[PDB]
């Protein structure tokens, strides 16, 4: 039921959030060319969830 | 695809009507339903491709004890378009009942008209909030399309009629209504004609044909929001594929409108990008966050600076989005339509999933809330107590919507990775 | 003389450096020591030069 | 920055409105308000850019029953700007009273103002001192000024209208708004109309429209004050950075006016530097002696021999600066603005921190007194004893008077080391 259900949505939500710092970190160290990876992360809340570096 | 308009209610009829009127104008085609020489776009999303080489607009009129819809009917704007779905109280339970009488033959005409089109994507509902006959009526049978079509999409076009500030059974229709659009509907755009009627009772010296005027601005801000759609371009020329993005959670699905041209009696994008998101350009109007933004610009400009302009958007430091997602602005560009006349042809558009209307949700809540208290301006009629004796649905939208108002102060703040 | 006051410029160029490298131009230093308050008086020797070169594009 | 222009009082009104037409007819901008093909110095000091591509004057006209300001209101520079903050006794008690009871609102026009600004650097008003409708109400505001906006700069300019003498309520009402003036304002630019009126009806015939010409005169005087903020220049283009210079105390802050055409109908700067330094080129008049000058010069001039002229006027030995401090006259030059024809362009003007000005004070002093010591002349309305039944008010600013009389003395001795 929702044992099936919010077990994916955890899981995913993890490893979707990890993922896609990795995303975004990596990128900062290219660079300017660095425009991308904190517009995505418009300056201010979600300037992070997991602190980088 | 292929959208149908259902527009139903005065108020509703009203804005379609001056929509279609706009469209006719704008495209190729005749006051008659013909296609013209200067036509090519694709004009199969509202027009059904007709067999009399004529594109005949997909416009189901609806309405309850109809006045204004005559004044429609004798005007060569309502022969644009007959495909033969023309049909001919002021409370919500009124409303619901009389709708609830005559569903059957109305239910027929949407039939029709559904399987007259070759391809289904949308029904998209011109309503008004506590209308009059447009409310109950316009929730049942936004419930019954719900029902009976699970495969296809519902976006509500609703505004308040309000000339600022009321009536008294008004908190309760807006309650019930709200309920039904916020179950019943997958997009619901809400405007204020308090704010819009301030803005252009300040715009310009229109006071008295301030809604004549309004008709207009719920036109532009109509064709705009399809124009991408009507004319070639990129991206989201299905409707579901707009609605998508703005939508992090499908409670939070109502969004604010913004226009950047204040009055339209050469900038660049820059301009308008830091006009918009200020609110004097806001014309429905702790501190209130926006969860996610879409921005549609139409203009004859050079977009080698949109990403230069996003560069000193971005280190202007302005606006942050939300905790717990990495969203972003969204941005779609498009051409302003020939075939009309505007100086200043740069007009801009935002569609912003934001928390502030939440608080005017809370408003309205606050109204209700002491008419429910007072219990001497629920004003007592046979309908509403026949309808429901217990007054629990009441009850029950409000509950649902103190779990929204919850839903949206847990989504501003970082209690998104818990749950409110 | 013609071909450096023709084909580039010579005499209209060289007023900006005066304006600016030589602080010629007190206005524009004023407005500058006034928008960049924050950045200079905290420290910015471990920021990027871009940045600094990107927020003077719009500071003149 | 941007500064905001706040005018109340009848004189105070009439001036301000002289101003305006002053850039108006310097600048390029219509009577109507929009930017013209002659416009590009700096036009955001005192003009706000206005959406309509008009550069809208930042004017902020108040009165308390009005009547000059109708005969300014149906005139073409009474739409050169209005941005709606346009609004409509003889005794400071009795102004102070009624700003009381209206405070509100016309605070509100403030705030309106306030906000709609991108930036602000100060709020420059026009009053004049005893002037009736302008007393007490604007001592009262200006306390909510200083009250309200602890971070903004407020500068005063004010006259004393007087025909070369008189009001016997005037020296109260100029007593107790000098006490304002010392405690709630950062610059007071203090002119005589007695001095002012006998040089004008010495240079030229006029002797009875002395008024008028007396504004021209003002205008000039206020546009010269700030054509180094209007056109691009060097230095001091904020108000503070101007204003900072001359004031080493924040209680020596009223400042002598200087000018050096006596009349307007080709010269180097040692010149009018020798000229301007004598009395007979100062309009508004133990040996008082200054604290610190500064002057501006603008005109057509070749300005490379100011320092041969400042070596010439140094050896000349004419003046002495104060035994404790290092001071120097400052100097800064500008340009004569087109737009206007005047021959010999040659114009100049010190704004100078002078302790003569105390004697002046002690002028008003005596005369208060005197009128304190023979209680015939305070001409007792019952206002005055409803707003002070003790009239201690009168002492507190009596004692903050001479205690400014006895800093004013010992700032121009040496006992400026020690304490007085």
């Amino acid at each position: 039921l929702v044992s099936g259900f919010e077990a994916t949505i955890n899981k995913f939500d993890k490893n979707f959030s990890a993922h896609l710092l990795d995303l975004l970190a990596r990128l900062s160290i290219y660079s300017g060319m660095a425009s991308v990876i904190s517009r995505l992360d418009f300056n201010g809340f979600y300037t992070e969830r997991l602190e980088r570096l | 695809r292929e959208i149908i308009t259902l527009q139903l209610g005065q108020c509703g009829n009203q804005i379609g009507f001056e929509f279609w009127k706009q469209l006719c104008a704008e495209h190729g085609i005749s006051p008659e339903g013909i296609v013209e020489e200067f036509a090519t776009d694709r004009k199969d999303v509202f027009f059904y491709q007709a067999d009399d080489e004529h594109y005949i607009p997909r416009a189901v009129l609806l309405d309850l004890e109809p006045r204004v819809i005559h004044s429609i009917l004798n005007s060569p704007y309502a022969k644009l378009y007959n495909p033969e779905n023309i049909y001919l109280g002021n409370n919500w339970a009124s409303g619901f009942s009389q709708g609830e009488k005559i569903h059957e033959d109305i239910f027929d005409i949407i039939d029709r008209e559904a399987d007259g089109s070759d391809s289904l994507e949308g029904f998209v509902l011109c309503h008004s909030i506590a209308g009059g006959t447009g409310s109950g009526l316009g929730s049942y049978l936004l419930e019954r399309l719900n029902d009976r079509y699970p495969k296809k999409l519902v976006q509500t076009y609703s505004v308040f009629p309000n000339q600022d500030e009321d009536v008294v059974v008004q908190p309760y229709n807006s309650l019930l209504t709200l309920k039904r659009l916020t179950q019943n509907a997958d997009c619901v755009v809400v405007l204020d004609n308090t704010a819009l009627n301030r803005i252009a009772t300040d715009r310009l010296h229109i006071q008295n044909p301030s809604f004549s005027q309004i008709n207009q601005l719920v036109s532009t801000i109509m064709s705009a929001s399809t124009t991408t759609l009507r004319y070639p371009g990129y991206m989201n020329n299905d409707l579901i594929g707009l609605i998508a993005s703005l939508i992090p959670t499908p409670r939070l699905h109502f969004l604010m409108t913004g226009y950047t041209p204040l009055t339209t009696d050469k900038t660049t994008v820059l301009d308008v990008m830091r006009r918009l998101l200020q609110p004097k350009n806001v014309m429905v109007s702790t501190n209130h966050c926006y969860i996610a933004i879409l921005n549609i610009i139409q203009g004859e400009v050079d977009p080698t600076q949109v990403h230069k302009s996003l560069q000193r958007i971005r280190e202007r430091k302005l606006a942050n989005f939300i905790p717990w997602g990495p969203a972003s602005i969204q941005v779609a560009l498009s051409r302003k339509s020939p075939y009309l006349p505007s100086a200043h042809r740069v007009s801009g558009l935002m569609m912003a999933n934001h928390t502030s209307i939440s608080s005017l949700f809370e408003r309205t809540c606050r109204q209700y809330d002491k008419l429910r208290k007072r219990e001497a301006f629920l004003e007592q009629f046979r309908k509403e107590d026949m309808f429901k004796d217990n007054f629990d649905e009441m009850d029950t939208s409000r509950e649902i919507v103190q779990q929204l108002i919850d839903e949206y102060h847990a989504a501003t703040r970082p209690d998104y990775i818990s749950w409110g | 003389l013609d071909v450096l006051n023709k084909k580039y410029s010579l005499l209209d160029h060289m007023q900006a450096m005066r304006r600016y490298l030589l602080l010629g131009q007190g206005d524009f230093i004023r407005h500058l020591m006034d928008l960049l308050k924050p950045e200079l008086v905290r420290p910015a020797t471990t920021l990027y030069q871009h940045n600094l070169t990107g927020i003077l594009e719009t500071a003149v």
